[PDB]
């Protein structure tokens, strides 16, 4: 699935 | 930032560093910003007002240092530079001090998520934390008001939101502060944002999310007693944000 979906606003990894 | 600790981008993955090119060869830091969605960064219009030439700015994501590179950083050009039309500056305050930068890389793409690049959440319409909430600010701005250079390492600190009632006291900022601004200070007036921190984020937890509650806008001095830092109140600009992104 496309990279963008991996953004989760507010999360730090 | 006066006070605070040095940090790394992993602790603020939505922070964007904006620089300006002078074709003589130098690139200088201008302001900070925050990544909202893959192609949009938000900052302050006052950072661009004097040189609205989008082609002369460069935006970097995944950066922990100011002039050296960080592994994982991404470089973008500004495809669109939207400044607030009702932006005004008076003796201290900047009104409607929010700006949007649409970014594009040389390959033609927007940001990709990494352990150093993440978006920050936007609040819901007119929704804020209550005064007393501790929020953090980050940036490469001055560490002392008398400095003429910016730190090379990213810094961060915590400040608490204070009420408009408190910030509008005649001995603070009076009516310079409006409902479209938020004031944040450290109880001991020891740490605060300073010159160079403009455009950056004021992050507070709101409904369980780390939310972009403010954008570093203006302040009298840095870490001065009764002189809080004033931030643009993001929650009050949601219609504006949505209309352009
Ligand atoms: C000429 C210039 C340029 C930039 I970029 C700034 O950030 C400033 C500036 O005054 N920033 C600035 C200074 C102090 C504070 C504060 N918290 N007290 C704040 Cl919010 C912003 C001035």
């Amino acid at each position: 699935p496309p990279e963008e979906l991996k953004f989760q606003c507010g999360q730090k990894t | 930032i006066i006070g605070g600790e040095f940090t790394t981008i992993e602790n603020q993955p939505w922070f964007a560093a904006i620089y300006r090119r002078h074709r003589g060869g130098s690139v200088t830091y201008v302001c900070g910003g925050s990544l909202m969605s893959p192609c949009w960064v938000i900052s302050a219009t006052h950072c661009f007002i004097d040189y609205p030439k989008k082609e002369d700015y460069i935006v970097y994501l995944g950066r922990s240092r100011l002039n050296s590179n960080t592994q994982g950083e991404m470089k973008f050009e500004v495809e669109n530079l939207i400044l607030h039309k009702d932006y005004s500056a008076d003796t201290l305050a900047h009104h409607n001090d929010i700006a949007l930068l649409k970014i594009r890389s040389k390959e033609g793409r927007c940001a990709q998520p990494s352990r150093t690049i993440q978006t920050i959440c936007l609040p819901s319409m007119y929704n804020d934390p209550q005064f007393g909430t501790s929020c953090e600010i980050t940036g490469f701005g001055k560490e002392a008001s008398t400095d003429y250079l910016y730190p090379e390492q990213l810094k961060m600190t915590v400040v608490k939101l204070i009420s408009h009632r408190e910030c509008q006291q005649p001995h603070y900022y009076g009516s310079e502060v409006t409902t479209k601004m938020l004031c944040a200070a450290d109880p001991q007036w020891k740490t605060d944002s300073c010159q160079g921190d403009s455009g950056g984020p004021l992050v507070c937890s709101l409904q369980g999310r780390m939310t972009l509650t403010g954008i570093v806008s203006w302040g009298r001095g840095c870490a001065l007693k009764d002189k809080p830092g004033v931030y643009t109140r993001v929650s009050h600009f949601l219609p504006w944000i949505r209309s352009h992104t």
